């Protein structure tokens, strides 16, 4: 539980696209070299009130949250404490960070998970189950659905070099974990693209938040 | 041009070809190669005697490739035969 | 018959460099070529004087709104600013910035920024850092020319606090032995190793018989600073350096807390570091006045200070002062 | 395919003439010389000269352009990584206006080809300045080969010993940069091939042999190239050209380029009159003069006799 920490920063600035994974990751790596080589690090989605043009308006509860092992914080704290970064032509500022624990919950949820070479929902469930066994985890797999009930896919736009690649993923809800296995899931996660702002798992209330709108 | 001396003057031929070819309206600003050739107030280009003949030739080459005329007419071309060396006829024709 | 039908269409290769893509000598080592020496080498490779090549190609990209042909017949100072000039062009000044940008655009090379100190702009104070007049080590030039090696001027020679060549233990010579005058770094034609005024030779077996140990820390620290910049792989972050200095200050404070006597040895540096951490962090720090003595008393090389991460730096500091902390 | 694109008939005359002019055929001699030249280019084997002879119109210029283009596309995958890396350089020698060949013009034209900045201004760090600039440009730009077309104009000197001193200057240029020099020219180049040991060792000689009428294989090859030229002639009806093979050989001496330009003339004449077939008198209108053919035959016979050394 407390053996892993979620670094939270009060984030303020211009409104941000809702598929801003690579943008914020690249900006952070620009203002933090060691972030580009760490392994067990991941970033929580940035909350807020969205807009009509697929952009998110940052609010008071909007904050940049980073999942990290407690034995690697001193490699990231110098480059982010009070620091500011630019996403394109927009200015973003981070305050003094605060530490939040990894709490267990009965059910978990992930906004976007991607595993290479899996586009259909059924094989995605099978692959998430395979990674699920690889971690010694027990639970049941469900996919978050749209208003239509269709499983909801989310897309990440990595704008590497001149080109840009498309990676599509699903929202995965897993329940009945038992708190120890729940903590293992939130800390490991599924998908691997945790630096890419996808694989972090969260308690199940945010799943309802995303399913309402 | 029939030359006063025993040798055909290629410098005079090159500069006369350049001045004859370059007589359009002033709007064309080609900016020929070599520093010694340029326009003037009256529109007629001027070439100083300091300019060496091969540089004038290269400027003529650039002007010809830019303008790209269909045919270059030379009247009384037998004037190319005024030389002193016997083999120099082949040299003149090779230059042309 | 023959079914082979050749096609002679052009291939349209990517645009070539306007100037030759000359590699910079000893990049990442304490003997990196200065930007001035690189300019003179590029001019020599093109069979043009540095001045003439400058207004031929660099001036139109630097001087935005002038007639380039009319720029071809001027003095180098109109765009370089010889009112300043000095070996300080190798520093982090604005004309150095635009010159480096133009040079990197002309040759599409990606290492000329390491031949100067613009990577340390906002980090190291400009004043009291570079010599006003050109300097050289005659032994270095003589050895290089005898060994058929490329002549150049290292960045270290441009600093006031670097007066000796550690390879030859020879004091730097600022005056031409033939004409008796002191060369400016920038000139109409100043090939490396040659007297820019009298065209005389500047490489001789001059012996250095001074107390080089006094300046050894300074010269080695500056050499490490030059050699480390290309190896970082990124533009340094000012607050990274500021917080490394603050960490060294905290280590000093803990060491003083453990041992009172160390206050006598470190009080002035403690006050200087505290002032540097209380003034605006974006303000640059005086290299030889502050950072080099600070890492010296911390028993830490400049390379270790600017290269290692916060974990390694903290661990090495704690081990150096025998503290029990663990970051 | 043996036939030209069939939609070209509906297209205007200019389009048909263009399709004919950028079309070229590969006859066995041309492809064999191409393979030999590129094999020598890939592996110079310590030879700095690849002198190529040939009759006027065997296809020396076309082979030069083809080799340039193919080496350019072979090098293309790596020019994005490495700049200032011009793959090949090909320039043509200039006959001198004066009695003697001019080398300042040669050096400045070579510099112009390499896109050298500030050529006229220059300086000498010591035409020596132009020569040093060319040497440095060749060293740094790193060209794979250096074609010098019309190499017969090199020996436009009244001194018999300076004839090889021209190649001595070229050789001194070559050694300090180590760049291959493959000169191309007519049979007049034969007086430069192996003079002195320096030009006798590091020079590889390639002869662009024409199609002589003695060997039946060469006659069959000439008939085949006539057939493919007929089948690739953009006309409404295909004229029979193989029958007058003797007439076509008489005014072309076996030079494929001569046949190509003659057929281009005839095709343009037909297109201007909107004709649908080629008549014998159409070829007779634009045929070369008998005296001209006699002169070029004498020249190529002398060249073949000189090159017949075994
Ligand atoms: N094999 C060929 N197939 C088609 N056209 C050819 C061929 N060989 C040469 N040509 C034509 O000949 C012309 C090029 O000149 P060519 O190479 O024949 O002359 P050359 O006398 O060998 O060269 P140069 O006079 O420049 O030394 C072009 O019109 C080209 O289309
Ligand atoms: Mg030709």
């Amino acid at each position: 539980s407390e053996e892993y920490v979620d670094l939270t920063f009060k984030l303020r600035g211009a409104p941000i696209p809702l598929d801003n994974g690579y943008l914020t990751y690249a900006a952070l790596s620009r203002i933090c070299p060691p972030l580009h080589e760490l392994k067990s690090i991941g970033i929580h989605p940035i909350a807020g009130i969205p807009t009509r043009n697929n952009l998110l308006e940052l609010t008071a509860q909007s904050r940049l949250k980073i999942r990290i092992y407690h034995q690697q914080i001193p490699l990231i704290y110098p480059y982010l404490a009070g620091q500011a970064f630019h996403i394109g032509q927009n200015f973003y500022q981070l305050d003094i960070p605060d530490y939040k624990p990894l709490i267990s919950s009965e059910s978990v949820y992930s906004r976007l998970v991607i595993i290479k070479g899996f586009q259909d929902s059924t094989n995605f469930i099978e692959a998430v189950q395979r990674q699920m066994d690889n971690l010694g985890i027990q639970g049941k797999i469900e996919l978050l659905t749209r208003q239509d009930g269709t499983p909801q896919r989310r897309q990440l736009t990595i704008n590497k070099e001149g080109k840009q690649f498309k990676v599509r993923g699903f929202g995965v809800k897993i329940s009945e974990l038992n708190p120890e296995d729940s903590l293992t899931l939130q800390e490991q996660g599924i998908g691997g693209k945790r630096k890419m702002m996808c694989g972090i798992f969260v308690p199940a209330t945010r799943s309802k938040e995303e399913e309402e709108t | 041009i029939a030359p006063e001396s025993r040798y055909f003057n290629w410098k005079e031929y090159y500069t006369r070809a350049l001045i004859t070819l370059e007589e359009p309206l002033i709007d064309h600003k080609f900016d020929y190669g070599v520093r010694g050739i340029s326009r003037d107030n009256f529109g007629k280009i001027n070439v100083e005697s300091k300019v060496v003949a091969p540089a004038l030739r290269r400027a003529l080459e650039n002007a010809l490739i830019h303008r790209h005329p269909d045919v270059f007419f030379v009247d009384e071309a037998q004037h190319f035969g005024k030389v002193a060396s016997g083999y120099k006829l082949q040299d003149q024709l090779d230059c042309l | 018959i023959y079914s082979e039908h050749w096609s002679l269409n052009p291939l349209e290769i990517p645009q070539r460099s306007r100037l030759f893509s000359l590699e910079p000598v000893a990049v990442g080592t304490p003997y990196a070529e200065s930007l001035s020496s690189y300019l003179h080498r590029l001019a020599q490779a093109h069979c043009l004087t540095s001045e003439k090549l400058v207004m031929g190609e660099i001036a139109p990209l630097i001087l935005k709104d002038e007639d380039k042909s009319e720029l071809l017949s001027k003095n180098l100072s109109h765009l370089l600013g010889n009112s300043d000039a000095k070996p300080a062009i190798n520093g982090m000044r604005e004309m150095t910035e635009k010159l480096v940008t133009v040079l990197e655009e002309l040759t599409m090379r990606q290492d000329l920024r390491f031949l100067t100190l613009l990577s340390w702009k906002g980090m190291i104070y400009d004043k009291g850092l570079f010599r006003n007049y050109r300097a050289w080590c005659p032994c270095c030039c003589e050895e290089w020319m005898q060994k058929n090696k490329t002549i150049y001027e290292p960045l270290s020679w441009s600093f006031k606090d670097v007066e000796f060549c550690l390879i030859h233990k020879q004091r730097l010579i600022e005056e031409c032995s033939h004409c008796g005058a002191r060369l400016p770094v920038m000139a109409r034609l100043s090939p490396a190793g040659f007297c820019s005024r009298c065209y005389g030779w500047l490489g001789q077996e001059i012996k250095g018989e001074e107390e080089i140990e006094k300046y050894r820390v300074n010269i080695q620290g500056i050499s490490e600073l030059i050699a480390l910049t290309p190896q970082l792989g990124y533009k340094p972050i000012p607050i990274e350096l500021t917080r490394k200095l603050q960490l060294i200050l905290l280590v000093f404070e803990q060491a003083i807390g453990k041992d009172v006597k160390l206050l006598g040895d470190l009080g002035g540096i403690m006050e200087s570091l505290r002032i540097a951490s209380t003034t605006n962090q974006s303000q640059p720090y005086h290299l030889v006045k502050l950072i080099i003595p600070v890492c010296e008393k911390a028993k830490i090389s400049v390379f270790q200070l600017f290269g290692s991460d916060f974990k390694e730096l903290g661990k090495i500091l704690f081990g150096n002062f025998s503290l029990e902390l663990k970051l | 395919s043996t036939g030209f694109p069939l939609e070209l008939l509906t297209r205007p005359a200019t389009e048909r003439l263009a399709y004919f002019e950028n079309y070229t055929v590969a006859h066995p001699r041309l492809k064999e010389v191409y393979e030999i030249l590129m094999r020598t280019i890939a592996e110079p084997a310590g030879a700095s000269f690849i002198f190529v002879y040939g009759a006027s119109g065997v296809g020396k210029t076309t082979l030069r352009l083809r080799v340039e283009q193919k080496l350019t596309e072979l090098a293309l995958p790596k020019l994005e990584s490495d700049r200032a890396r011009v793959p090949v350089v090909g320039i043509e020698a200039i006959a001198p206006e004066s009695r003697y060949f001019n080398w300042k013009e040669y050096y400045t034209r070579a510099l112009i080809t390499l896109e050298e900045p500030l050529i006229d201004h220059k300086f000498d760090y010591g035409a020596p300045a132009l020569r040093r600039a060319l040497e440095n440009a060749l060293i740094h730009r790193h060209p794979d080969v250096f074609f010098v077309d019309e190499a017969q104009h090199f020996g436009k000197v009244a001194s018999g010993y300076k004839l090889q001193d021209q190649l001595d200057c070229l050789k001194s240029l070559a050694n300090m940069t180590g760049i291959l020099h493959c000169l191309l020219g007519t049979y007049e180049l034969l007086t430069f091939r192996n003079l002195s040991g320096q030009l006798s060792r590091r020079s590889v000689d390639i002869h662009f042999r024409r199609y002589c009428a003695d060997s039946p294989e060469d006659v069959q090859a000439f008939k085949s190239v006539l057939l493919t030229f007929q089948q690739h002639l953009p006309l409404a009806e295909t004229p029979n050209l193989v029958d007058h093979w003797e007439y076509f050989y008489e005014r072309t001496l076996g030079c494929i380029g001569t046949l190509k330009d003659w057929l281009k003339r005839v095709l343009s004449d037909a297109l201007d009159r909107e004709a649908t077939t080629i008549t014998l008198k159409d070829l007779q209108k634009r045929a070369l003069s008998v005296a001209q053919c006699q002169k070029m035959f004498k020249e190529i016979q002398e060249g073949e006799r000189q090159l017949s050394e075994t």
